[PDB]
Order: C-alpha cells, then structure tokens, then sequence
C-alpha cells in the first residue's frame, strides 16, 4: 500500500537553451486497489 | 497552494512592517502531504473557501521555513506542508539590511582647540630616532642652516649657486649636502649607520627614505628630473607619510578633528584638495561613521583618481572626483562657489606661492561658517626634515615670501594669514609641543561670514535656587545690550501681563522646581502661555539624564514642541555640575541666529559635561545592526577570538564550518551550573563527542586564568570556541605536559570516543568497530582490556583489513560471529553499505552505532570519567606524534567539510590578537539563551499582542517565569498554556502600575504565587493623547505621564537597592522614537519617555541595571497593529521606521545586553556619572534612512541630531 | 500512538513534535506494526535529545531467528497486573 516516485520538473526558458532542472523531489503515495492527516492545530488564541 | 505559501510570509512579516526586506521564493520543501479525496470533494462541492493554519518555524531571515495546514470547514485537513524553505531569489546582500538601531554618539560641541592625544604622541622609538638623526647633524647646525636651505633650493636656484648644474659640481654637491648632516665626524659611515638604525621599527620609513633620496638626487640636484619618480616611483614615500610617527600622528589628529567636525556638522559637502594617494583621505574616512553628504576627492592632477576610486569604492556613492588647482579660481574649474561645508588641505598649501589666493579660493568654495582642515607644515626644525623635504618640484614654490619654500608658517602667522583671507582664525590646532608634529601639524578654521555673534527681548524664567540666582546674575552681567525680562518662577510668568511674542526665553525653572514635578499648580497652563509668547527658547537642566528625570521630561517636552512649533527655535543645556558659565549666553545668542544656508547646525540640544560642551548624534550602531542582520545574512565582523568567544559553528545546511561569535552576553546564572569556568582554548576537537548518555560535548584544550596562572586544562565543551564557559565537572585540570599541545587534545578526544563506545554498550561480550580513527584502534583495545570486553577492529584501508563493497558472504567468512554490537566510526560515509551488509551477517539484533551517534557538528558527570580517559590515553600516547593533525580554525573553516568529518583532527585556536583578530560571522543577539530560569521577568504594561510576543520570545530564550501586568489584562489562558508548552510559567498580574499600593499588592501576590524574585522588568505601559501642547489639557498630561512616570518611580523605589539579594538583570523601559525626535501632538508621551530614559540612566549610574529602547512604529504587534493604524503610520514611513515584532524582540534583547554590559563595566569601575558614559543605554531605533527627496515631508529632517542618518543626494 | 497515550499522527510536522513530545526523552522505541510511521520516527529523531537511542520494531520483533530464572517471574508478575486489559481471545487465528 505504498508508492515512492522520484519526480523532476525540467524546464527550458527558450528553444535555444538546454533543458535544465526546475524542481525535483519524491512522492510517497498511500494507495488503494480501487483522518489520513493530523487534525489541524487549535487556532492560536491571539491573532492580529 | 501558492496562497497557502503566502501564509508563511504573512506570519513572518506583518503588513507594512517591511520584515520581508528581500524577495523569498520556495527552494526546498521537507514534505508536502495532501489528501486527494478531500481536495477533490472540496473542489467539486463548491466550498472553495477553506481555512488554513501555518507555522513560520524558522524566521531568522536567511531562509524562511514554514509548516502549513489547510483544512476544510469541518477541520478535515485537505493537505499540509512541512518546512517549505522559502529562500531569497538572490542572496541577501547588505542593500537589504535593516538599519533601525542607532546610538547617541556624543562629541564636542566644537572641535577641541588642541588635539593632544597621548595615544598619538611620538613613541620612544621615534622620539629616539629623530634625535638620533639630529645627533649626526646637531653639532654644527648653526653653520649648517644656510647651506641646508641652499641644498633645498635644488629645484630653483641651487644648481646655479655654485654652478651645480654641471657634472663635477653636481657630484660634489650631492655628497656635500649629505655631509651637511654627516659632517660632524660621521660622514660616509653614516650611510651604514642609517641602515643600522633602519633595522628597528620607527626608524625605517623616514631615514631609509632619506638614504634612498641621497643616493639618486644627482640629476635632480641639477634640476633635470622628477624629485621622487627616481625612487622606483615609490620606495617608502607612502610609508613615510603613514607609518612614521612624525607624519602619522598628524593624520591621526586630522582624523579626530574631522570626526568631531562631521559629528557636530553633518550632511557636509566635503572636499579634500591635494589628496594624491589619499592617505589623509584614508585616515579621515576611517572614522566609524561621519555625516558627509558628499566628499569631493580633489587634487591638482587626475592621475591619482583611479587609485582613489579603487581604494574608496565603499564611499564611491558619497565620493565624487573633481580636479582643482587652488592656484586657480574654482569657478573657472566648474566648481560651485560656497557649496562645500568643509575643505581639507592634504599638505598642498605649501605647494603654492599663492597661499593667500589659494586660501581665498578655498573660502569661495566654502559655505559661510565652513571648516577648512589644513594639514600643512609649521614650526620648522632644520635637523629633522630639511634635505628630504627640499627635493620636491613645487613645494619650494613659495620662497618669494623670504623664507624657505612656502614658509613653515607658525600657528600665529597661520592665524594672521588665515584671517586675512576670510576666516575666523585658527581656533583648533594639533599638539606640537616637543617635536615630530611641526612638519604636519593640522588646524581647523571657520569661514567668517554671518559669523557667530557670541535684539529681540531676552526673557529669563527661574533663578530661585542659589546656583540659579548665580546664573541669573551671570546672565545679567554677560548679556549684551538687549531688552530683559526676569521672573522668579514660571508661576510669576503666568502672572505676567506683557510678554513679547518674539521672546528669546532662557528657562532655569528646571534648576528650580521642575515642571513635570509640579504640573498641578497651573504650571501646564503657564507652559502653554510660554509657548504662545515663545519664538525662541533656551532651557537649562542639572544632570537631568543622570540625576533629575523630571528635567529630562521637560527636555522631551521641548523635543516634541520643536516638532509641534517648528518656528519656535529651542535649545536645551544639561549640566552635570552647574557650578562649573558664559555658554548659556552664547546659546541664547545662537537661538536668534537662524541661518538656513550657513553650515552652522542649529544645536537643538546640548550637554555641558566635565567642563566641556557636548552634542549628541544618532549614528547607526553598526554593532547591533550587524548582530540583528546576522540572523538574515552572513554578517562578518573582525573579532579577536583570543579575547572574545568565537565558536566554529556548523552551517544550518551542515555544508561547512564557519567562525561565529559565541558571546553569551552576560547570562547571570552560574550557581545551578556552579562555578562555570572560563577556558581560553588553544586546541580543540572540531566534532562534538558523545558521552555516557549525558550528551555530545566537544573536546577543548586551553588555559584557565586561576589567579592569573595560565593553568592548562582539558574539558568537554558544549560551545567549542576560542573561549568557553563550562561546568567544572567537565574539566580535567591537570597541567601534565604529556597531554602536550595539540596532541594531548587529540588523545583525549580519541579516548573520550572510545570510553563512550565501551560504556554505552557495556551489555556485550564482544563487539566490532568499523574504520575507527588510526589512533583510536589501540585505545579501543586498551579500553576493552580494562573493561574485559573483546573489541574487534575493522578498517577499510590487530586490525581486520576489510574493504568497502565487500560481499556479505566474505563478511560471514571473516567477521566473528560472537559480535553483539557494531560501531561505525567511518569518517567516509561510503562504508554505510558495508555496515548494512554487516547487519545482515552479524548476530540478529546486534546493536548498531554510527559515526553520527558518537560524533556530531551540532550540540544545541562522574569525576572518575576523565581520570579513566587520561589513564587510557597515557597507554597509547606513543601511537602518534603531538602534531599529527593540527590546523588553524581559519583553515578548518575555509577547507573542512561536515560530510567528511576528519576524526582525530584538532583545531589550533589562535592566541595572539594578530592571529586571532579574524572576520567572524556575527551571531544574532537572541541566538542563545539570555535569561535565567530562577527569576521572574515583569512585563509592566505589556499585556497586548506586543507584550505577549515579547513574553513568548523571552520563554523561548530562557525565561521560565514571566509576569504580565496591566490595568486590564485581556489574556487568553490558552495562550498561557501555549507559552507553558515552551517551558515557561507565565501569569497575568492585573497590576495597575499607576499606584504604589497596586504595585506592592502585585509584588506580594508574586510571593503568594510562589514565583521567584523579580530579576528583570520590561516597563511599557502606554496611554496616548495625540494633541499639540497648546491645545492639550492637564488631565491628558496626567493620564500619559502617571502610568509611565509613576510606574518607573514605584518600581525603581521597589528595586532601588543595588546591594539587594536580587538585583535586576535588566530594567528595560519602552520608549518611543518621539523621545529622541518628538512628534506633532505627543509632547506628553515624549516627556514621559524621556523620564524613562533618564531614570534608567541614573539607575545605571546608581549601580542598578536598566536601559531604554526608543522604538519606532511597531507594525507587527501592539499599538499600531491592534489599533489598525498601519496606513496612517506608513503615511509617515519616512518619519518613523518600522520595528517588527521579532525585530522588537531583538531590540529588547539588545537593550538587556547593553544594561548588563553597563553594570558589569561599572563593576569594572565605569563611573557612568554623566550622559556621555551612557550612549548605549538609549538604544535609539525607528529612524528610517532619511531620503533628502522626502526632506519636505519629513518634519524633523532639519534636525542635525539625525545628520548621520541622512542619505546622500549628490 | 498514531490512532495515558499521546495521540500522535503519522506525517505530523516536526514542529508539532517539538511542541508536544517531552524533551527529557533519551531513547525512542518504534513498535509500529505499520511501517508508514518510519517518517514520523525520523522526524522524532530530529526533535528528541541528540544522541537519543533508537529502536525499531525490527529490533524487537522479527520473522527470522536463524537466561536468569527471575526473567519469566518478572514477566508473569507484570502480566498479572494488566491481564484485564483485554479478553482471552482478543486475536486468535
Ligand atoms: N510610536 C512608538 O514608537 C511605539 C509603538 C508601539 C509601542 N511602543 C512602546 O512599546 C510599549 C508597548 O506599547 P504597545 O504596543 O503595547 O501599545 P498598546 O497596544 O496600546 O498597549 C498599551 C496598553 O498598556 C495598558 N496599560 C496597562 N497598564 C496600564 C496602566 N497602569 N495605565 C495605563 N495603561 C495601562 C494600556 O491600557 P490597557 O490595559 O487596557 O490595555 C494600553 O492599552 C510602550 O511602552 C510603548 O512606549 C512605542
């Protein structure tokens, strides 16, 4: 029930330029064959 | 999602606070987690409007780190973000720095008449060298004089005086002129004697230059070549100008004089003529800060302008390069007449026979009252500089006056000539009492036009006190012919029926009963009447900032009045001792001197201290600004690590090590950590070593000054640095030379690692160690023998010579199967795969320890421990030499790497100031705990969002007990729980500081709450009535002052005992920048803030910690944020700068540190007996970079007190 | 727990762990049957005491194997305290 994916968003700003990395990372997916996150923290009492 | 990211920035920076001084874009995210089902459900359901929460985890400034949580209306988290590292689009250069901090840099109201500094006197070496060269010549100087002048005529006439334009006479006359010095029995041997003298310091640059010129002047003796280009274009000429303590101290006094002038006069359009190489320019601009609006680098020739541009690039924006021939009219050369407030003559007036006309040209360029700084010759002495000065090409031009060259004019004849050319005489001069300063003695002269007067009626109020009576009599006797009105007190003025509207008031009421101590008796209305009839005003106070805070309240009231009534010229004079005359009359005369186009600064306020006048200037305190910005960028400051704590901190990314300022800033808690010893580290281990479950501690070897003994010691330090403060338990105090320099620390480090490894594991009967340090192996074997444990050594290079990438089957074949624990000490991390394969072949469940589990770059005992460590080390000392791996801290920081921890490496911390004075990456003032856990910190008046933020910051910085006090604390108990989660017990006292009884009840309730004694107070109660004083009413004054004034008085009287068992670590009183510049309609507030400042200053003078912060508009939190006045205050952005919530915390921390430093220096016999000694206690803040383009909108730009904060325009 | 107990949650922010987790902890024991909590454990290592000992479920429970008499006495003495926590056939297959 997991899937680790290494992703890289390569970018090139012009047709004359080379393809360069713009973003990269990993993706860890909890998947099914077809409350997952912590409940949000209680709102801070004082807030301007 | 980008909006969610913007939430992090919003948390980091409030709207209008300008905390986000640079554009941050995301560059790394530790984790983004999204629940696609919930996001799709929200998208399809149409309830796009969703809630969010975000934590700005890291906000120092280098890169923001945010943790975001976006949830639906039902609080079902749609997605979250963890450590979304926002980083600047481009590195945060100094242009993005925040210059909020400022200090009251005090200086003389006029430049000192005599610049006699013992630090700049001719040293013994120079004072012997000059008489030594005299000894060569002094015998027959009387006969020499004329011949020496003849030789000095090499440029114009000496080549004909004896037909010395021809080869024979040239060769004869060169050596004859040198013998004019060497004749008395020394002669040619003087050639070698000169070198012998040059072998020592203070002899080389001068007499070596003499020797060099004496061996090549033959072509110049006949006037056929450049006098100095023959000397390799320079051999020592610049060194002679700078290094020699005859040409040097003149430049030092020039720097001092220019500093004084640029302090009293700021935004000056300066112009140095004859700079050449710019040595004088270098020295004068070496001042930490000076109020030069512009600096015209000028010389007769433009050949030096490239060198000036390269040397003075930092001041290039301030500096403009324009050639000028003072022998020629400046107007013909493109310069604007009377456009410069200051002109500097860098030893150039001697190079013109038109001295009078050149000085007239300088006057033409100078504005009325401008200062001409003259570095020039005077009071000639033949036996000291003659034959070497005589060579130059144009310096002799000037002999037309009848004396040698352009005459060595005496200061009296300098005064005569200077007056003849349109100036106010030589009122300042450099000391030339004995010698070595005549050749370059400096003088300052004012441009005499609309000169200081030294008619409208003069009104005197006060005179009740006997000293006030004496001063009134002195005013009467010294006042010029003017209409005069006199009143005993201000009530008498209130009873007055005829008061001129053009009155020039001289108020001595503060020397008598003060206004802000007796406002009840219609004194406020009398002050209103005064302002109504006051067009000019002078006020006198007796040590207000140190003895009489009420007089300081009056000073602040006048400070605000000068803003409310700009047409009303006001001066205030605070005197430490009134008995110590004649200066109040001159200030009163000045008040009528409303010169707008003249350089004369209007002197808004003055202080007579130590029998001398002083004027303050709010110069950016670059120390505190650098500390604040170090949180945001790598601020580097030259710090002496040998005498200041400098830790070789590891970078946040753990990419490299850098030297960081480790100054703890006087944390007073040393009883729980009993007798925290100070260690001056000579050698230390870069990596922190783990101990027996106690934690990671670096190994440091150094000296401890036990009754001045440099006792060698080896200790475990949490803050590896040049200087450490460590508990005695973690110290080995033996001075055994076997623990030799460098090597001893190496062995102790290795043995600490080995002992840790053996102790944590032992339970086991046999273990394995992978790639241990070369020294380590034998030590580990010794420890195993001493603890009865079979330790196996594995290395990737007896030892088991394994290899990285070895097959698991090979490991099974070779590795013993009795191992129960594995310890990987491999500095190279490539052996991680080998370790993993070991885990598959070793005993299942085998304990695994990595190098990170014993060695780390971040840290954040039984007496027998170090005894065992040293006993083990003494077994294996011979394994290596002492200096097996020794590198200086600078080399380690520049070249060492965290990812490759070179175990068994040792840092050689420099000890000499020359070796230790290094560029250290400054540390934020709040980067380390500043507060003790056994004391209560009382935030008086701090219960709004500002107070809550300050309290939470305090607890984050070691404040385990905080008390918030206010007349109506509306604090959520949930916030109290939140701060308690941070580790500090916070309570609301509901204490009305306005009443003594209420304060006493609250302080007794503290004991009822069992809280520790109050170790610090943050006094910031506030009430505002924005109305001008004339339209103000006494009840408003009472409402504004009583909270402030009465609260400070009550709290001081409560803690007015420096001998008490619980002296306050600090007494921070929250002042507004209006207390330093005023504001329209806040006279009461400014007076109260000045009362706070004066009370803090006198409390420090009393031996009690205290400080004041002159805060700007706090957009982040507090009055501006809670009143929703961001637009209104940003409309005056150019007037008051923003002070962010966390910047406010930084300012408070800096004020606390300043107070503690002042107290400790007082323990070091710092008197703090006057205002000058307490420039740091008033942490001026909130003044933005003053743009002249906005000078019209700025209602206080004309104030010279802020001169150094004015942006240059030309 | 990722479900007194500290009801943590997998994928919790390290800042939250700092806020809630006690700072006096010197050792961490991860018995999570579900291995998704490995990230939570890693984040714990960044907030707990540096050098904190770390034990995983594999360090206590394993599917491959390849004493003082008082040990079982202590085991049963402890078990007799908490027997009522569940029924006999809580999970029998
Ligand atoms: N213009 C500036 O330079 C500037 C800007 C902001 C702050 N500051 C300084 O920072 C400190 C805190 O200011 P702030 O931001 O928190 O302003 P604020 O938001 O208006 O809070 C000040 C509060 O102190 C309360 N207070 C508490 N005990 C009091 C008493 N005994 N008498 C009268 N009022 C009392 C006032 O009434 P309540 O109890 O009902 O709240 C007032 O609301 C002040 O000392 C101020 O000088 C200066």
């Amino acid at each position: 029930g997991s899937m680790t994916i290494s992703f890289k968003i390569d970018s090139c700003l012009s047709k004359e330029g080379n393809l360069s990395l713009s973003a990269k990372g990993q993706l860890a997916l909890t998947i099914e064959d077809v409350h997952h996150l912590p409940p949000p923290e209680e709102e801070h009492p004082h807030m301007n | 999602l980008d909006v969610a990211f913007q939430t992090v920035i919003g948390a980091y920076s409030s709207p209008g606070d300008r905390r986000l001084r640079c554009l941050y874009v995301p560059t790394h995210v530790d984790r983004i987690t999204l629940v696609p089902s919930l996001c799709l459900a929200t998208a399809e359901s149409g309830c796009e409007k969703v809630a969010f929460n975000t934590i700005n985890t890291y906000d120092k400034g280098d890169y923001l780190s945010g943790d975001i949580v976006v949830f639906d209306a039902e609080q079902t988290t749609l997605f979250q973000v963890e450590n979304i590292t926002f980083k600047p689009f481009s590195p945060p250069d100094a242009s993005t720095d925040h210059a909020m901090f400022a200090r009251w840099s005090w200086g003389p109201l006029t430049p000192d008449s005599l610049l006699d500094n013992p630090e700049y006197w001719a040293t013994a070496q120079d004072k012997e060298a000059i008489p030594i060269i005299e000894r060569i010549v002094y015998f027959y100087i009387r006969s020499f004089l004329s011949q020496l002048t003849l030789e000095e005529r090499q440029q114009a006439a000496f080549h004909l005086q004896k037909q010395i334009e021809w080869l024979e006479q040239v060769l004869a006359s060169a050596k004859e002129g040198r013998h004019l010095w060497y004749d008395p029995g020394w002669e040619n041997d003087t050639e070698a004697q000169i070198e012998h003298l040059c072998t020592a310091n203070s002899y080389h640059p001068h007499v070596r230059l003499v020797q060099r010129v004496g061996q090549h002047l033959l072509p110049t003796v006949r006037s056929n070549g450049n006098p100095f280009d023959l000397l390799d274009h320079d051999g020592l000429l610049t060194e002679f100008y700078t290094n020699t303590l005859s040409f040097g101290p003149a430049l030092h006094y020039a720097r001092e004089l220019v500093a004084q002038i640029a302090h009293r006069y700021q935004s000056m359009d300066i112009l140095e003529i004859g700079a050449g190489t710019g040595g004088a320019t270098k020295y004068v601009l070496a001042t930490p800060q000076l109020g030069f609006n512009s600096y015209t680098y000028t010389d007769i020739s433009t050949g030096f302008f490239e060198q000036a541009r390269e040397q003075f690039a930092p001041f290039e924006d301030r500096m403009v390069f324009e050639p000028l021939d003072i022998r020629r009219s400046p107007a013909e050369q493109g310069f604007e007449p009377h456009a410069y407030d200051l002109i500097i003559a860098s030893n150039v007036l001697h190079a013109t026979p038109d001295l009078e006309k050149t000085m007239a040209h300088a006057r033409s360029l100078l504005k009325p009252g401008g200062q001409m700084v003259i570095l020039e010759i005077t009071h000639k002495e033949h036996t000291r500089l003659g034959f070497i000065f005589g060579l130059f090409a144009d310096w002799w031009a000037g002999v037309d006056d009848g004396r040698c060259t352009e005459p060595f004019v005496s200061f009296d004849r300098w005064d005569a000539i200077l007056k003849r050319v349109g100036f106010s005489g030589v009122d300042s001069r450099t000391t030339d009492r004995d010698a070595n300063l005549f050749p370059t003695s400096v003088f300052s002269t004012h441009a005499i036009d609309a000169t200081v007067e030294y008619y409208p009626p003069l009104v005197v109020v006060g005179g009740q006190t006997p000293q006030s009576q004496r001063l009134l009599n002195d005013i009467k006797a010294i006042m010029p012919p003017r209409p005069l009105q006199t009143y005993k007190r201000l009530v008498d003025l209130l009873d007055a029926e005829e008061l001129p509207m053009k009155s020039t008031f001289v108020m001595l009421t503060e020397l008598d009963e003060e206004l802000f101590a007796g406002l009840t008796e219609e004194t406020f209305e009398a002050t209103k009447l005064l302002l109504t009839y006051a067009s000019n005003t002078v006020w006198l106070t007796e040590n207000a900032w140190v003895q009489h805070p009420h007089q300081a309240s009056t000073i602040g009231m006048l400070r605000s009045i000068r803003r409310e009534h700009p047409d009303l010229g006001v001066h205030v004079l605070d005197v430490d001792a009134v008995e110590t005359v004649e200066q109040v009359l001159r200030l009163e005369e000045h008040t009528d001197e409303l010169a707008s186009s003249t350089t004369w600064t209007q002197e808004p306020e003055v202080s007579w201290c130590k029998g001398r006048p002083w004027i303050p200037r709010l110069k950016r305190d670059l120390a505190r600004n650098n500390r604040m910005n170090s949180s945001r960028r790598p601020i580097y400051e030259m710090i002496d690590s040998s005498r200041a704590p400098v830790a070789l901190q590891t970078a946040r990314d753990s990419s490299s090590y850098f030297l960081e300022s480790a100054e703890t800033w006087f944390v007073p808690e040393s009883v729980q950590q009993m007798e925290t010893k100070t260690i001056y580290v000579h050698f230390s281990c870069p990596h922190a070593l783990r101990v027996q479950a106690l934690g990671f501690f670096y190994l440091v070897q150094g000296h401890v000054q036990e009754g001045n003994r440099e006792v060698p010691v080896v200790a475990l330090a949490e803050r590896n640095a040049s200087i450490v403060h460590v508990r005695p338990d973690y110290i080995y105090t033996e001075a055994d030379n076997n623990l030799s320099e460098g090597g001893g620390s190496l062995m102790v480090t290795v043995l600490a690692a080995a002992v840790l490894a053996e102790t944590v594991i032992s339970v086991t009967d046999s273990i394995l160690v992978l790639n241990p340090p070369s020294i380590c192996g034998q030590m580990l074997l010794h420890a195993g023998e001493e603890i009865g444990l079979q330790v196996h050594l594995a290395t990737t290079s007896s030892w088991l010579t394994l290899h990285a990438r070895d097959t698991d089957w090979h490991l099974r074949r070779v590795l013993p199967r009795g191992v129960q624990a594995l310890v990987d000490l491999s500095a190279d991390q490539s052996c991680e795969g080998l370790t993993q394969r070991m885990m598959k072949v070793l005993m299942p469940g085998c304990a695994h320890y990595r190098a990170a589990d014993l060695f780390t770059d971040t840290v954040s005992l039984p007496a027998a421990y170090w005894e065992h460590v040293v006993s083990l080390a003494r077994q294996g000392l011979p394994s290596v030499s002492e200096g097996w791996e020794v590198m200086p801290c600078t080399q380690f920081a520049a070249h060492a790497d965290k990812t490759r921890p070179d175990l068994s490496t040792v840092i050689s911390w420099p000890r000499e100031s020359d070796e230790a004075t290094l560029p250290t990456r400054v540390r934020s003032i709040d980067a380390e705990t500043l507060f003790a856990a056994d004391k209560t910190y009382l935030l008086v008046g701090l219960t709004g969002d500002l107070g809550r933020s300050l309290g939470r910051w305090m607890v984050q910085h070691g404040a385990c007990h905080i008390v918030l006090t206010s007349r109506n604390p509306q604090v959520n108990p949930k916030w109290l729980a939140h701060v308690e989660e941070l580790g500090g017990r916070v309570t609301v006292l509901s204490m009305d500081v306005t009443s003594q009884n209420s304060v006493e009840a609250g302080l007794a309730k503290l004991k009822d709450l069992h809280l520790p004694p109050v170790g610090g107070i943050a006094f910031g109660p506030l009430v505002l009535q924005d109305v001008m004083l004339n339209n103000m009413e006494l009840p408003m004054m009472e409402m504004v002052l009583n909270p402030k004034v009465e609260g400070v008085r009550i709290l001081h009287e409560k803690f007015s005992d420096p001998t008490s068992s619980n002296p306050l670590d600090f007494f921070v009183m929250f002042s507004s920048i209006v207390a330093v510049m005023g504001n329209p309609g806040q006279a009461n507030y400014s007076a109260a803030n000045c009362y706070l400042q004066a009370l803090a200053q006198q409390r420090v003078a009393s031996g009690l910690a205290a400080s004041t912060i002159d805060i700007g508009a706090v957009y982040g939190v507090g009055f501006v944020t809670r009143a929703e006045l961001e637009e209104d205050f940003n409309a005056i952005r150019f007037m008051f700068d923003s002070v962010e919530e966390h910047e406010l915390h930084t300012l408070f921390a800096e004020a606390v540190v300043a107070g503690r430093r002042a107290v400790h220096q007082q323990e070091q016999q710092r008197k703090f007996a006057t205002v000058l000694d307490m420039a740091d206690l008033e942490l001026t803040t909130g003044i933005p970079p003053l743009d002249p383009a906005l000078k019209d909108r700025i209602t206080f730009f004309d104030d010279p007190r802020i001169g150094n904060l004015k942006i240059p325009e030309y």
